[PDB]
RNA sequence: CACGGGAAACAGCAGUGAUAAAAAUUAAGCCAUGAACGAAAGUUUGACUAAGUUAUAUUAAUUAGAGUUGGUAAAUCUCG
RNA sequence: ACAGGUUUGGUCCUGGCCUUUCUAUUAAUUCUUAAUAAAAUUACACAUGCAAGUAUCCGCGCCCCGGUGAGAAUGCCCU
């Protein structure tokens, strides 16, 4: 990305390094800010930088922009069951609303590696089948069985033309 | 995709390469193909013995146990593994195939006997 | 209460003997490699990196376990004589599941007798690694572990790779691993290459193997000669740990033995050539005194 | 395979099925293990499928399960 | 007597949760009871409960 | 070749280091192409029979090179110093057949230990190292088992009441198979 | 190509002037070498005992074609060719 | 499923509807339907021929 | 769509016409896996297994022919 | 793309076309044997042979396997 006052914004590496992941009960979350006064500073950061990577890590969850209604900007959570969250900023800067929203509602970090347990718990390794899903396709490239016959030929024992052969004669 | 009946099966597939087959144990629907889609690979049985001499199978006890406690159906080759196993006690046709043989050769042995006076 | 490998007073021994060299433990290896990245840094903030490397070299010399040789399984299940001839190959079954580990998994044969049996250990091994890949373990015995090629690389002095080669493939309670490092440790007290593992997170092994086989002569003159000798009388105190009784340990009470004494003392009395550990810390002590 | 609608074959319109000779010995002790078998196979059956019920009740109403539900409405609050 | 390798499982899931009694797993056949082949099967559709 | 068990001895050679020097022997050879990108694929085989085709590759060119797991000096030009992987056919510019000779010859070295590559630090393969539980340490016999009995009373075999014997011959009477006694217990050899 | 090539072969910067111009340490964190912190420079004179001011979003130019190669987006079937000796 | 271009077919249901009342109406009588032929041992209505072990 | 009407259906395995630049055996068995049936020995299976044909593609050798020689782009002498 | 050839008496810039790399069918020339993988012109019409049977009759199965891409922007993913 060339064009863009912050180019580095628009990278994959930076919608996937922001880690703020929201729990299951979250469904809509509005921001409503101003676009004058020293006041606002933190909250227009806030929009200009980590709203994509928290729409990233929760693809699912509503995420919608109200400006220049209220004199004052927060933030306003709508969960599954009615519940409203109101998350007011006046001077709190951008990294202080990261964690204040992350300390609020968020995914704990050992729900995250259980999260992530659990999903590494589908691709087993003793399973066989396709490269995309699976580590072996044959049976024949482990190093103890028998190699596979489109490289290393078979003995004429063990061939059935031959069995049927000794079988006919 | 949608039949129209049929039942949960715990069987063989084979897949592999020409004089070297391979069965993958695999708990599927009935009616779908024998390599079709299916709903969860348990275990392997390698057909060939090995350099060392062994004959390989995996199985993965606790979907097993589970598939047949809420009711799939097992092939008689799968029930003959698990025969052998001792997860399930020995198949009669393990068991009657086995005296056949030992009539069989017990009959050759007397059969070779007589051919040698 | 016998002394193990794994109490505190002997792991802080073995930590403190090992030393850290950043140097050698952080060298350029021989993977695909990548452009570095640059950074400006404060003098705080390059100890601080100096620090976070320093537990990262900690971690890297978390020492592996050493233990005993195992007990062979023999173990019939059921007996069954009539399939004494039904197959001519042998049947091995196989624990396969995520959430049991690995010295619980059942691996049960089926001889072609129509024996139901557990499966030895080489073969129990051998179906873990097939039925679980993992880098660094082949599924045969390799050909690097016999003796030529063992003698090939130990003339290369290549004695890192062996027994980082050795515990990637085989199990520390295997017979195989055992005698594979005895015989690595046999080696490097015959050549004197006790330089070499330093730095490496296998000196606490050979250390080790060194207090129970009772030759600690060839590596006190080594470390006399490097010149670290605060860590040469914790090598004595780790001697008369794992030897409560021992004539040198009653000698050390007796006379109440500083570390200078104190391997004076190990010299004098359990050392089996102490003339050569003698001679040496007389060199040493001459030199130190004319030196400072 | 064939389908519902096709005739059947010509030469096997008039053939009917042969079922083999019995040796009844043999057959009586088969039929035998057959009915203890399907007797342990069913007793094994039935203990995994108390075995499913078990499992599947802990993982609808476990008292973990009711103490995670427990301490995440008292984190919300 | 259960199978010897799943009785194998309940000696070791016992030793492991510390049940030192070493009497003999017994599989209970009483809901094992298998009503033989001419018994004439239900043609009446069976009420759903 | 008069070298034939030995071809670390031409390496060591004074005629090596007349003709080759210290650089690699791949060095001066350039391989002929249709145009500005060389093909994916080199030459299958070069030398067929008795007859050489056109330009001879780096090793086929000087036939006094073998190559074998023994020298070290002669696999170490086609293996990289830093990155420590074996170079492709169209970066060195030898045939097929002897690419895959290489390769061979590469990995039976690295499993000879004569070559040196990387080795990473493997932390060990369990947790908790314990031999307690039931699946490594013997269980307690079975009643069954310490008496030699079969495992089941029904895996021997049993003889049969007369009556049903009379029952199976009336109904399957016309087509009854000849009976057979009790099965022996140990089979012969042949 | 000539001019330019050694005229930005000339504009370039060794680590030695960026030390002096930042009177900082410059540390180069080799990825083979694992977390050690080689320093390839030192900074002569007065050492600044002040740190970096560490921007949460630093402002750089990016190249798309830079980014279209790190994000695996370059499928071009001329990119990945196995060609001929240096 | 359902999408914007769907076309209401109604031969589908009038023929399920003319073969249930097809069916309902000419539904066999057990006594055309289950009458053997005792020489051929095979049924006029269903064309089946019976096993060996009935015969 | 399939009540009904055109009209007597291989978009099953083999094969035949027409057409197309496009060319597999009118073949052996359920021995092994799956499916169907039966309480069961078991029966069927042109799915499948084992083969037959084909440079279509990789490998091994038993094998030597094709393209090109102004530049891109490796490589030419004399005649018409 | 590590690019190259090509506009003009000639240079620079812009801008198209082609070559170099890989795979698949057909044709031409040539062709020795094996193993493995794959068989692919056609929703045009079919001579003939087989491809759903089992089972003490009832019953149970009978585009289930397998075949094809004609039609439909059809549809992928998720409740
Ligand atoms: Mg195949
Ligand atoms: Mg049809
Ligand atoms: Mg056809
Ligand atoms: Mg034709
Ligand atoms: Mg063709
Ligand atoms: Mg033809
Ligand atoms: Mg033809
Ligand atoms: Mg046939
Ligand atoms: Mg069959
Ligand atoms: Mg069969
Ligand atoms: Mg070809
Ligand atoms: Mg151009
Ligand atoms: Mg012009
Ligand atoms: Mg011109
Ligand atoms: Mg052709
Ligand atoms: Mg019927
Ligand atoms: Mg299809
Ligand atoms: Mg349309
Ligand atoms: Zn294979
Ligand atoms: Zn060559």
């Amino acid at each position: 990305p060339m064009k863009g006052r912050f180019p580095i914004r628009r990278t994959l590496q930076y919608l996937g390094q922001g880690d703020v992941v929201f729990k299951d009960s979250v469904k809509v979350m509005t921001v409503n800010y101003n676009t004058h006064g020293e006041l606002g500073e933190g909250a227009r950061k806030f929009v200009f930088f980590n709203i994509p990577q928290i729409q990233y890590k929760n693809p699912w969850v509503q995420i919608t922009m109200f400006k220049n209604m209220t004199p004052s900007p927060f933030l306003r959570f709508y969960l599954d069951s009615g519940e409203q969250v109101l998350v007011d900023v006046e001077s709190k800067s951008n990294k202080e609303i990261v964690e204040h929203i992350r300390k609020i509602l968020g995914k704990n970090e050992e729900t995250l590696e259980k999260e992530e347990q659990e999903k590494k718990q589908l691709s087993h390794p003793a399973h066989f089948g396709p490269r995309k899903y699976c580590l072996r396709e044959c049976m024949c490239e482990v190093e103890g069985q028998v190699p596979c016959p489109g490289l290393v030929p078979l003995p004429k024992e063990m061939t059935g033309k031959y069995k049927a052969a000794l079988k006919a004669t | 995709r949608a039949y129209r009946g049929g039942h949960l099966t715990i069987r063989l597939a084979l897949g592999g390469c020409t004089n070297r087959p391979f069965y993958r144990i695999v708990a599927a629907h009935s009616k779908c193909p024998r390599d079709g889609r299916f709903v969860e690979q348990l275990g392997s049985y390698d057909p060939l013995p090995n350099s060392h001499g062994e004959k390989l199978v995996a199985l993965n006890f606790d979907r097993i146990r589970h598939w047949i406690g809420c009711g799939a159906h097992l092939s008689k080759p799968v029930e003959k593994l698990l025969g052998l196993s001792g997860f399930y006690p020995l198949h009669p046709m393990m068991i009657t195939n086995a005296e056949r043989l030992r009539r069989k050769r017990a009959r050759e042995v007397l059969l070779a006997s007589q051919k040698t006076d | 209460r016998k002394p193990t490998f794994m109490d505190e007073e002997v792991q802080n021994i073995l930590i403190k003997m090992t030393g850290l060299d950043l140097q050698k433990i952080f060298k350029p290896a021989l993977q695909e490699l990548k452009p570095p990245t640059y950074k400006l840094m404060t003098q705080a903030q390059l100890e601080e990196a100096t620090k976070q490397a320093v537990e990262a070299a900690k971690v890297r010399l978390k020492m592996p376990p050493v233990l005993e040789e195992r007990a062979p399984i023999n173990d019939v299940l059921a007996e069954d004589k009539i399939l004494e001839g039904t197959e001519t190959a042998k049947y091995v079954f196989t624990d396969i599941s995520y959430s049991i580990p690995h010295r619980e998994r059942f691996i049960v044969v089926r001889e072609p007798s129509g024996t139901l049996r557990k499966a030895s250990w080489e073969e129990r091994d051998r179906m873990i690694q097939v039925y679980f890949p993992r880098e660094g373990r082949r599924i045969l015995t390799p050909v690097i572990f016999k003796e030529e090629n063992l003698q090939t690389m130990y003339s290369q002095d290549q004695h890192v790779d062996v027994l980082n080669l050795c515990v990637a493939q085989f199990e520390p309670d295997s017979a195989e691993y055992i005698k594979i490092h005895h015989h690595t440790y046999e080696d490097i007290d015959k050549c004197g290459k006790y330089d070499l593992l330093r730095s490496t997170r296998h000196f606490g092994g050979m250390a080790w193997y060194f207090v129970n086989k009772k030759k600690i002569d060839g590596l006190l003159i080594d470390q006399i000669q490097r010149d670290l000798v605060s860590d040469a009388t914790s090598l004595v105190h780790l001697y008369h740990i794992l030897h409560p009784d021992g004539q040198s340990a009653q000698e050390a009470k007796k006379q109440g033995a500083e570390g200078l004494h104190l391997i004076k003392v190990f010299a004098k009395t359990e050392a089996q050539k102490g003339a050569y550990i003698e001679l040496t810390l007389q060199a040493y002590q001459e030199a130190f005194i004319t030196h400072s | 395979r064939k389908t519902r609608h096709d005739p059947p074959a010509k030469s096997k319109a008039g053939r009917v099925a042969t079922p083999p000779a019995v040796d009844p010995t043999e057959f009586f002790v088969l039929t035998e293990r057959y009915r203890q078998y399907r007797q342990t196979v069913r007793a094994l059956r039935l203990e995994f499928m108390s075995e499913v019920r078990k499992k599947l009740h802990e993982a609808r109403a476990g008292v973990q399960a009711e103490r995670k539900a427990q301490e995440d409405a008292a984190e919300h609050r | 007597p259960y199978p010897p390798l799943l009785r194998a499982m309940i000696l070791a899931q016992r030793q492991k949760y510390g049940d030192t009694s070493t009497e003999e797993p017994m599989l209970n056949l009483e809901r094992a009871r298998i009503d033989p082949w001419d018994y004439p099967a239900k043609l009446e559709a069976k009420t759903k409960t | 070749s008069p070298y034939k068990d030995e071809p670390w001895k031409y390496l060591d050679s004074e005629e090596y280091q007349n003709r080759y020097g210290s650089r690699p022997v791949w060095a001066d050879y350039r391989r002929n192409h249709k145009g500005g990108i060389p093909p994916q694929r080199t030459r299958k085989m070069c030398i067929r029979g008795n007859k050489v085709a056109g330009n001879p590759c780096p090793i086929c060119r000087d036939q006094k090179l073998h190559v074998d797991f023994r020298n070290v000096k002669l696999l170490e030009q086609f293996v990289c110093a830093h990155t420590g992987i074996i170079f492709h056919a169209p970066y060195t510019g030898v045939c097929m057949k002897q690419h895959k000779k290489l390769t061979q010859a590469i990995q039976k070295a690295r499993d000879h230990g004569l070559l040196r590559y990387h080795i990473p630090q493997v932390e060990p393969r369990d947790l908790d190292f314990s031999t307690t539980h039931g699946a490594v340490s013997s269980t307690p016999p079975a009643p069954t088992l310490v008496s030699g009995d079969p495992w089941y009373p029904w895996y021997s075999w049993k003889q049969p009441p007369e009556r049903e014997l009379s029952r199976l011959r009336r109904l399957y009477q016309g087509r009854l198979r000849e009976e057979s006694g009790p099965p022996p217990e140990l089979m012969p050899e042949v | 190509l000539t001019r330019g090539l050694f005229l930005g072969l000339s504009r370039q910067e060794t680590h030695q002037q960026l030390a002096d111009k930042k009177s900082l340490h410059v540390v180069e964190f080799r990825e083979e070498c694992g977390p050690l912190p080689i320093v390839v420079a030192s900074p002569q004179g007065a050492l600044r005992k002040d740190p970096e001011p560490e921007d949460e979003v630093p402002d750089i130019t990016l190249d798309w074609e830079d980014v279209k190669a790190a994000q695996g987006m370059k499928r071009s079937v001329w990119s990945g060719l196995k060609r001929a000796a240096t | 499923m359902a999408r914007k271009k769907v076309r209401p077919r109604l031969i589908a249901e009038l023929a399920r509807r003319v073969r249930a009342l097809r069916e309902q109406r000419e539904r066999p009588r057990d006594s055309q339907r289950y009458a053997l032929d005792y020489e051929t041992m095979m049924r006029p209505h269903s064309g089946n021929r019976l096993p060996m072990r009935a015969w």
